[PDB]
DNA sequence: ATTGGCACGAAA
DNA sequence: TTTCGTGCCAATTT
């Protein structure tokens, strides 16, 4: 529901992008967002994760005591509240194509209600329904710190609050869209992807939707000063979490749900996926009063990461795309190194136990582990 | 102490004579496995 | 229990060769190391992961 | 008798070690026809020869300087 | 193949076995059992076929075709590089085991 | 039973 | 003509 803080301590906002709404409090636009509260020495003893659309009693560095609500936000409505405060006026909204005109029986409080492509006609496919956040002139309000003008875009099943002609200000909801034990350890230590993985970004930029329903879903990133023609593939069924007007990082989430850790080691280090590892291992452990210190966990994840993906031949004899001995790709570039030459590039892979130890260079080992005929 | 033909009768003979030494040798295990190995078609060999 | 031999039979496999073979490496890498907390409450202090 | 090890291993330095030069003092004084340099109380060549270590009379340099001198001895005498 | 129409690997029935050999004779042959595999494993020449499939892995672009080819050209390169011949897989003379 | 690799079939 | 999904087979279980 909300957050309840337990003592006494000052409040801490990391990666925040929070703006004053009309009402005087602090409205929170950024999606990784987290709260801490640092005592006087220095220390944080609590931490939360703010979700996007938020409230907060309090800002950053304000004293705060015990048993006192910071935060608050409506769990299943996720808000599309604007910056800037002017008239709506709805750009590319046509009745019949793209929306819905539903008036609530008992209530009587209701508005359009945005389709989605899987249900609106093929006419309003090819059409993005927008609000656009004008002036009193009609002329587009640029949002401060920024150039370009302020629309926002609606996806499938919203409710729009608001008819047009409406004053709003800041923080006002536009729509409201609704929503362990040795198995665990086994399969952390194995580094088997989840039923339903998290699905994240793999370059920065600002984002964007694509064609709609060709099979499943498209995304596009387009990076400030990178490669723009970059795409991804998406299912349209899940429910989806990621903001066509924000920028998004590759180490940001797009969807929901547990993490694959290839996904972790590919996109932000092998420190991220040992952390990561040690800590899920740690977690199961503590539950039952074990304790086992985290140098076991850290040797059996450096034993998972043995191996090493070529990215380019460079001067090395190592071909485009084969798997090799990441020690032996260390010896060859410092040995290249020192004659004046240049190395090859690598990418580093995960392999569960089982695989990482039918993958070792003596044979012997391996065809004592399992699976004999093959090996041999 | 297991597989070892000529290591066992040696180091019974060292112990009765109260000489706690051994000398290891090679299992006989290891040849049956090289030559079930050979049996299928394989060349498999110790070298050096 | 079958269960768990099995999971401790793959890891003796999966890092039997790894030996303390060498007194320093000169490397400069590392991992940063703080107190695990989750919530409103710290489940492990910084001494004991240090 | 013999319940702990830990002065040898503090004298030696190391476990591994030490259970090294333990068995080659051992096997000297067994097999070949060398004296305990402490006086035996009842006790078998491998609890000998840790007492040894742990007064600090034997070390691998120590039995590497008596092998040395003992080979030049014979090599002298042999003449 | 010889001047005929039919591939160097091409699988054939009885009836069109008959066939071919009743329309084109002698020009063509074909066999079945190990014989015939053991027969297609030592006309096979590795260096050609290894400079072919990098030509054909260069030129064109694909991903699951690319794989294959990556995985055929890897398995000849280490053929070659040993001292192992290919017709040795199938088997003449068997080994037996001391009683 | 469970998991993963491989050939196959339908679709962009 | 490529690309992702579905059915089949082989591996594993103190």
């Amino acid at each position: 529901s909300s957050i309840q803080v337990k003592n006494k301590g000052s409040i801490k906002l990391s990666n925040v992008k929070s703006v004053v709404n009309s009402s005087g409090k602090l409205v929170i636009t950024s999606r990784n967002t987290e709260l801490k509260l640092i005592d006087e020495f220095g220390r944080t003893k609590e931490s939360y994760k703010v979700p996007y659309g938020a409230v907060l009693a309090k800002g950053d560095g304000e004293q705060v005591a015990g048993g006192e609500t910071v935060a608050n936000w409506d769990p299943h409505t996720m808000p599309v509240i604007t910056e800037v405060s002017g008239f709506v006026r709805f750009t590319d909204m046509i009745d019949g194509q793209t929306i819905t005109r539903q008036t609530d029986e008992l209530t009587g409080l209701s508005s359009l209600v945005v389709l989605d492509s899987a249900e609106r006609t093929a006419g309003g496919k090819d059409l993005r329904p927008a609000l656009k956040i004008v002036d009193a002139q009609g002329n587009d309000v640029l949002i401060p710190g920024t150039d370009m003008p302020a629309q926002y875009f609606l996806p499938g099943k919203a409710i729009v609050q608001l008819e047009d002609g409406v004053q709003i200000s800041s923080g006002d909801t536009l729509a409201r869209i609704p929503q362990g034990g040795l198995p665990r350890v086994a399969d952390l230590f194995e580094a088997r992807r989840p039923k339903e993985p998290a699905i994240l970004a793999e370059i920065s930029g600002i984002v964007s939707f694509g064609k709609e329903t060709k099979g499943k879903r498209r995304l596009v990133i387009t990076p400030v000063d990178g490669s723009d023609p970059y795409e991804e593939m998406i299912p349209k069924w899940r429910q989806l979490n990621v903001f066509e007007g924000e920028r998004v990082e590759r180490g940001d989430v797009i969807s929901d749900g547990p993490e694959a850790p290839h996904d972790i080691l590919r996109l932000r280090g092998v420190h991220a996926v040992t952390r990561y590892i040690v800590n899920e291992v740690q977690d199961v452990y503590r539950l039952q009063g074990v304790k086992i210190n985290d140098k076991h966990i850290e040797v059996i994840v450096r034993q998972m990461l043995r191996k090493a993906t070529i990215v380019n031949a460079g001067s090395s004899d190592f071909l485009e795309g084969e798997q090799v001995e990441y020690s032996r790709v260390k010896i060859a570039n410092r040995e290249l190194e020192a004659n004046g030459k240049v190395g090859a590039t690598y990418s580093r892979d995960l392999l569960g136990i089982t695989k990482a130890s039918l993958a070792t260079e003596s044979f012997i080992s391996a065809a004592s582990f399992q699976e004999t005929t093959r090996v041999l | 102490k297991s597989d070892d033909v000529n290591g066992r009768t040696k180091m019974y003979k060292n112990i009765v004579d109260g000489n706690h030494q051994m000398e290891p040798g090679m299992p006989e295990s290891f040849n049956v496995l090289l030559k079930e190995i050979r049996s299928l078609g394989i060349n498999i060999e110790l070298e050096d | 229990t079958a269960n768990s031999g099995y999971l401790t039979r793959r890891l003796v496999d999966v890092a039997q060769d790894l030996v303390v073979t060498e007194d320093d490496c000169g490397t400069h890498e590392g991992i940063m190391m703080t107190p695990v907390i989750e919530g409103g409450d710290v489940k492990e202090p910084l001494r004991d992961r240090v | 008798a013999r319940v702990t090890v830990q002065d040898a291993v503090e004298k030696i330095g190391n476990r591994f070690d030490l259970v090294l030069v333990a068995a080659r003092r051992a096997r000297q004084m067994q097999v070949g026809g060398k004296d305990p340099l402490v006086p035996e109380e009842n006790d078998k060549t491998t609890v000998i020869a840790l007492r040894e270590i742990e007064e600090g009379l034997i070390n691998n340099q120590i039995l590497d300087v008596r092998e040395r001198q003992e080979q030049q001895e014979q090599e002298a005498a042999e003449l | 193949g010889g001047m005929t129409n039919l591939e160097r690997q091409q699988i054939l029935t009885e009836e069109q076995y008959l066939d071919a050999l009743e329309e084109f004779g002698d020009e063509f042959d074909a066999k079945m059992g190990a014989e015939a595999i053991q027969a297609l494993l030592k006309s096979m020449d590795l260096e050609q076929e290894c400079e072919q499939l990098r030509e054909e892995l260069n030129e064109t672009n694909s991903e699951t075709k690319r794989k294959k080819l990556t995985k055929r050209i890897k398995l000849l390169e280490a053929f070659v590089q040993s001292g192992n011949k290919p017709e040795w897989m199938i088997l003449t003379v068997l080994p037996v085991l001391p009683p």
